[PDB]
RNA sequence: AAAGCUCCUUCGACGAGUCGAGUAGUUUGGGAAUGCUGCUCAAAAUGGGAGGUAAAUUUCUUCUAAAGCUAAAUACCGGCC
RNA sequence: GUUGACCUCGGAUCAGGUAGGAGGACCCGCUGAACUUAAGCAUAUCAAUAAGCGGAGGAAAAGAAACCAACAGGGAUUGCCCUAGUAACGGCGAGUGAAGCGGCAACAGCUCAAAUUUGAAAGCUGGCUUCGGCCCGCGUUGUAAUUUGGAGAGGAUGCUU
């Protein structure tokens, strides 16, 4: 196969043949709107391995996002409260820019279900993003049984609840000593050890 | 504050802990739905029991190593020891696990005749009754007392070993040469010194040529 | 068989006596093992794609005999200094089969 | 339309009594497909690649 | 036509601006830094992660990341009884 | 020159569809205090809580190991009892604080990417239809069958389903 090949030279993003490319395309897109639809994928091994298919009900659309920290939004600088949180410029975001993307292309279209995405370009100011989503209304989806398991409702809007692959890594969902806090949910866990529990005969 | 002789207390009752009470008023109401699952659940499964067969398996620490309960399911090499395809094992009643090894032979051994004694007590009923096929029960053996628990029929005969027992005097063993307690303080003091002897064996050697 | 414990706790190879025996091999444990195919392929997209900025940098250190930079350089770059010697090993396998062929 | 021909004459055949291949022929086309022309490269079966630019 | 079992010389493809490293902020019981996110650098093929004190050298153990689905035991008197 | 393709981008009260609002006790995330305690107070505490914003269901979420361990080894996920007011954190002050093992409730496993069907795209949406199919279209920049590491592919061999 040929597939084999690019995952191997897509390794190689200092190269000059792959330099070149990269640039180019990154002054295309910002010609176009912030939001808009892409004809095919741009990483054709890339969004195969995440799920994509070429056949009628998965789409492609293409992003980019602002690139920086989190400013907090207050009045001037005020804070109105003690020195431990006063701080207003060097503070982050709790997810990822990636998560942003998925978001905003989400509300675009909100007929359909998100699937996945995956960086294709970037520079000093934006960060670009390639999204991959499913018609859950079309005959040809509602027919496989690899995909369509995504028609049902408990799977609405993933990307706002962390149902995506960039969702899993931001909320912490892994085995071991390491994540002991969030293993199954920090707001659950939480709760468990912060109960008090009576019997009938203590 | 303190006025006498007290201990320290230390009560963490500092949050808003009276929106986190649970108590269990219910304790009784859910033995009883409990127990008519059960009771349903063995009406499903008509002739079979409603449990699946473990194996034996030894606790894991320097404390309970010395016990043994029952485990997750048989490896993929007890049941080929056995002569059970890995396909046909968990729709006859028996569990399997794929993650877990025979690093010895006591454990193999074990499970391997817990495995053909239950095949020995087996009755298959045919998939269609007027067609039996030669791996089936011949119906005349159909027809006999059964069990429907295998956590009682195959539990753990038993989990310690015997806490004593008796031998002929004249036949008791001689103990090692300087005694046991000189036994345990010579193996603790080789360990702590056997980089130390190594150096300097390895030293001597290269400035001797 | 590895070795036979000596049947007392608190000692060198300490422990309960038990006949050990040797297993085959999962299929799980040959991750880090080449292939035909993967030594092919990467060897082709090498000689179409080329060098690093970085690696340009280290080679031009290791054949003018700097030896301390070149490390020191590498471990900068990639982070480590596991990763920083056996990327200096390959280049100088690179260094050498370029000279030695013509 | 050549293809349900083609299966048309091997189905009245087999009905006949006769297997396929007996009406049938080996082919001789041209070859495409991006993953399949390159394991032919690979497999040095191939006498003439064209590229499109 | 399709399916299971017993043996074997040889083969045996395995997810990249990702892992990892530095630095800033927040958080955790996690202490020369537990998780998350921003910026800079940026991999490999018996390779890679972990092995609760920072570092170099030599061994050992255990799994196989960066794609995905799935009932029950658990919560709740908001809704209808 | 004429005519015919391909690629990208548009129009239409074109044929057929789909989302918004309510509810929010319980569930998945983001954002985020101060009163109070320390007999004062800034790190700390209250609290990873109240208020604010987005997204679901009868449950949701989690889930079939890049796990635990250091043993004679366990073996997906969740919940109760115990571990334990313990290891550890802390103007080491006031205060805070988990996990492995052990018993039980309930038990269930799987599918993709990376290979040439190449002796035959074997695959699919839509329209019309005696009902048997026909027609355009999607698609080779890859739709079916085959394989998922527990393996498997390629060879032997002769029983069984
Ligand atoms: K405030
Ligand atoms: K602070
Ligand atoms: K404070
Ligand atoms: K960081
Ligand atoms: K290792
Ligand atoms: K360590
Ligand atoms: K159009
Ligand atoms: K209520
Ligand atoms: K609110
Ligand atoms: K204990
Ligand atoms: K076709
Ligand atoms: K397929
Ligand atoms: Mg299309
Ligand atoms: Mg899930
Ligand atoms: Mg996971
Ligand atoms: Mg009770
Ligand atoms: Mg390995
Ligand atoms: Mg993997
Ligand atoms: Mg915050
Ligand atoms: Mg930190
Ligand atoms: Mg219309
Ligand atoms: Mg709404
Ligand atoms: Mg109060
Ligand atoms: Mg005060
Ligand atoms: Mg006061
Ligand atoms: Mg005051
Ligand atoms: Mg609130
Ligand atoms: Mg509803
Ligand atoms: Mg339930
Ligand atoms: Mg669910
Ligand atoms: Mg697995
Ligand atoms: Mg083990
Ligand atoms: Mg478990
Ligand atoms: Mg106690
Ligand atoms: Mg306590
Ligand atoms: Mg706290
Ligand atoms: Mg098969
Ligand atoms: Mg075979």
């Amino acid at each position: 196969g040929a597939l084999k090949y690019l995952e191997e030279l897509s390794k190689k993003k200092q190269s000059d043949v792959v330099r070149f490319l990269l640039r180019v395309r990154c002054w295309e897109y910002r010609q176009l709107n912030v939001i808009h639809r892409a004809s095919r994928p741009s990483r054709p091994d890339k969004a195969r391995r995440l799920g994509y298919k070429a056949k009628q009900g998965y789409v492609i659309y293409r992003v980019r996002v602002r690139r920086g920290g989190r400013k907090r939004p207050v009045p001037k600088g005020a804070t109105y409260g003690k020195p431990t949180n006063q701080g207003v410029n060097q503070l982050k975001y709790q997810r990822s820019l990636r998560a942003t993307a998925e978001e905003r292309v989400g509300r675009r279209c909100s007929n359909l279900r998100v699937l996945n995405s995956y960086w294709v370009n970037q520079d000093s100011t934006y960060k670009y993003y390639e999204v991959i989503l499913v018609d859950p209304n079309h005959k040809a989806i509602r027919r496989d049984p690899r995909i369509n398991w995504i028609c049902n409702p408990v799977h609405k809007h993933r990307e706002c609840r962390g149902l995506t692959s960039t969702g899993k890594k931001s909320r912490g969902l892994n085995k071991g000593h390491r994540f002991n806090k969030t293993r199954a949910g920090r707001r659950k866990t939480w709760k468990r050890h912060n109960t008090l529990s009576l019997w009938r005969y203590r | 504050a303190i006025k006498h002789n007290q201990q320290i207390p230390n009560n963490h009752f500092r949050k808003h802990w009276q929106r986190r009470v649970r108590c269990h008023f219910d304790q009784p109401g859910k033995k009883v739905t409990r127990r008519l699952a059960r009771r349903a659940k063995a009406a499903a499964l008509a002739p079979r029991p409603v449990d699946k067969l473990r194996p034996i398996v030894r606790c894991p620490t320097v404390k309970y190593n010395r016990r043994t309960r029952l485990g997750r399911g048989f490896t993929l090499e007890e049941l080929k020891a056995a002569g059970i395809p890995r396909l046909l094992a968990p729709t006859i009643g028996i569990a399997v696990d794929h993650r877990r090894k025979n690093l010895s032979e006591e454990s193999l051994a074990a499970n391997v005749q817990r495995l053909k004694d239950y095949k020995a007590r087996l009755i298959l009923f045919p998939r269609k009754s007027n067609k039996p096929k030669k791996a089936d029960t011949p119906k005349d053996q159909q027809t006999a007392e059964t069990t429907t628990s295998l956590r009682t029929s195959f539990g753990v005969e038993q989990p310690l070993a015997p806490g004593f027992t008796e031998i002929s005097k004249s036949e008791i063993p001689a103990g090692i040469e300087g005694g046991a307690y000189r036994a345990l303080r010579k193996a603790r003091s080789d360990a702590r010194l056997v980089g130390v002897r190594e150096k300097r064996a390895k030293e001597k050697a290269e400035a001797e040529a | 068989a590895p070795v036979e414990r000596t049947g007392l706790i608190r000692g060198l190879n300490k422990g309960h006596k038990t006949t050990r025996r040797v297993l085959k091999e999962r299929p799980s444990r040959r991750k880090g093992a080449q292939s035909k195919r993967t030594q092919f392929v990467r060897s082709l997209i090498r000689e179409v794609a080329g060098l690093a900025p970085y690696e340009r940098r280290v080679i031009e250190l290791l054949r003018n005999g700097k030896d301390k930079r070149a490390r020191k350089f590498s471990k900068k770059k990639l982070g480590t200094f596991g990763r920083a010697k056996r990327k200096c090993e390959e280049l100088q396998r690179i260094i050498a089969e370029s000279r030695r062929a013509h | 339309q050549e293809k349900k021909e083609r299966l048309l004459r091997e189905a009245t055949a087999i009905k006949e009594g006769k297997k396929k291949e007996d009406v049938s022929k080996k082919p001789y086309t041209v070859k495409y497909g991006l993953n399949h022309v390159v394991g032919l490269i690979e497999n040095k079966k191939a006498s003439l690649v064209l590229i499109a630019n």
